[PDB]
DNA sequence: TGCCGTTACAATGTAACAGTGG
DNA sequence: CCACTGTTACATTGTAACGGCA
């Protein structure tokens, strides 16, 4: 266990995640009976407030279908939150053109190692180019 | 500029008023900077203007009005 | 082999840049957390030293 | 009134030392390592410079 | 302008972005009394499957300072709708560490290039020292 | 100027792989 | 083995800022 589980948070963001999928439409419940998956979901709703009821209420009316996708998305949610801390452990997102990305992604898998690295050795073999340029 | 970037710097960096912050005021009896806060100050100043400065150098200042003539 | 030895030094330096601007930025957040508890909940409220 | 007035005590101490509680201890902590980083970053600084 | 608009496509996208900011709590009205917002918010919904009067029922209530946003969120809209149709025309998202990515942006800045072209440039780069070595 | 393409992000969700310990 | 965690590589949607052009 690398980063420390906090209950009442872990507890809110599968609450939020639920509400989230219900109010996109999708079928959080296993029941397929209108009456009673409406009574889950009104259940958990008033959970709001609740975090600690809301891991019951998902041994006792979660669609089987969501527990990889929940155990995912907590996950990454925990990791996300530790890492915004400092700068330097954060990620930035961008955005490639498809002949750039394939060029890209070829060259790493060629040399097995992780897009940030393939960077990495690149940027690396430019600024030694610049360093013996300068000296 | 220059002039008003120290004081942006010296003000968020130790919470005094942009207004106390003159030319002659001293961080340490002006500002009450003390050794850490005063440290993170001349941090904050190097890292406004991306330079570097000698250690001896850096702690002669002791002044918004040397901490611009080291600066400018 | 100059220039070897300082591409370790030009990685330290980046080390140094990455450590430094960490301090300023939570510095500047302190300070500016403490201008915002002007209204006297910080004195012994906040700072619980306990 | 007495109801009223228990009611009122309660919650307002409730209130008060649940929010202390959640602030002053993420306050401690920053500080705390606001300190372990500006003594990890005076030693790298003191190796570049040399 | 490049790509033609198409009025039974963009008004389903404003109408589907329009309900997903009500949902989110965003003032979609210009009313500050909460009974006219319902309404108007009443309305949006039940004038679900309209251009014509979805369009209208913007100029007529739609929250001032939204208007930007949602002609930028439909201009990004109408560009990735389009573009998506070819591979080569795709846009691929990637995460970069932090390190990496101010380095990377540092390059660009003091280039003048775009992420895509330094990094094209910089992989030709590579690409010729592989082969003054070889 | 106001529209319109374009870029560079941010926030969140997922699949897939690699590790770790019970 | 098995489960749970950490990590990377995407996708998806939204937004602000430039710069071209009528
Ligand atoms: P303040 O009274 O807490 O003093 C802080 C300090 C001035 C001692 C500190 O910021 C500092 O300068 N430490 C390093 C001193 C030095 O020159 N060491 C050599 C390089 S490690």
């Amino acid at each position: 266990m690398k980063y420390q589980q906090l209950e009442n948070l872990e507890c809110g963001w599968k609450w939020a995640y639920l509400i989230r999928k219900h109010q996109e439409g999708e079928p959080i419940t296993k029941y397929i009976e209108n009456s009673a998956a409406h009574a889950a979901v009104d259940k958990l709703i008033k959970l709001e407030s609740e975090p600690v009821r809301v891991l019951e209420w998902i041994e006792q009316h979660m669609n089987p279908d969501l527990f990889n996708r929940m155990k995912q998305t907590i996950r990454a949610r925990r990791k996300r939150h530790f890492n915004a801390e400092h700068q330097h452990t954060r990620k930035k997102s961008i955005d490639l053109d498809f002949p750039v990305w394939h060029r890209l992604s070829a060259l790493s898998q060629r040399r097995g190692n992780t897009l940030s690295e393939t960077i990495v050795q690149l940027i690396e073999d430019a600024e030694r180019k610049e360093k013996y340029a300068n000296q | 500029t220059i002039e008003e970037r120290v004081k942006k710097i010296i003000g968020e960096q130790l919470g005094v008023k942009q207004e106390e912050v003159t030319n002659n005021a001293s961080f340490v009896e002006d500002l009450g900077a003390d050794s850490l806060d005063t440290v993170e100050l001349v941090m904050a100043l190097e890292e406004e203007f991306d330079t570097e400065i000698p250690d001896e150098e850096a702690e002669k200042i002791t002044t918004v009005q040397a901490a611009i003539d080291y600066i400018n | 082999e100059m220039e070897n030895v300082q591409k370790k030094l030009r990685k330290l330096e980046r080390d140094y840049y990455q450590i430094r601007e960490q301090v300023v930025s939570a510095k500047a957040g302190w300070c500016a957390v403490m201008r915002m508890v002007k209204d006297n909940g910080v004195e012994r409220r906040l700072h619980r030293r306990e | 009134a007495i109801r009223v007035t228990q009611s009122d005590r309660d919650l307002f101490k409730h209130l008060i030392t649940e929010a202390t509680s959640y602030v002053s201890a993420d306050y401690m902590r920053h500080a705390n390592e606001r300190r372990t980083h500006l003594d990890e970053a005076l030693a790298l600084r003191g190796e570049l410079f040399g």
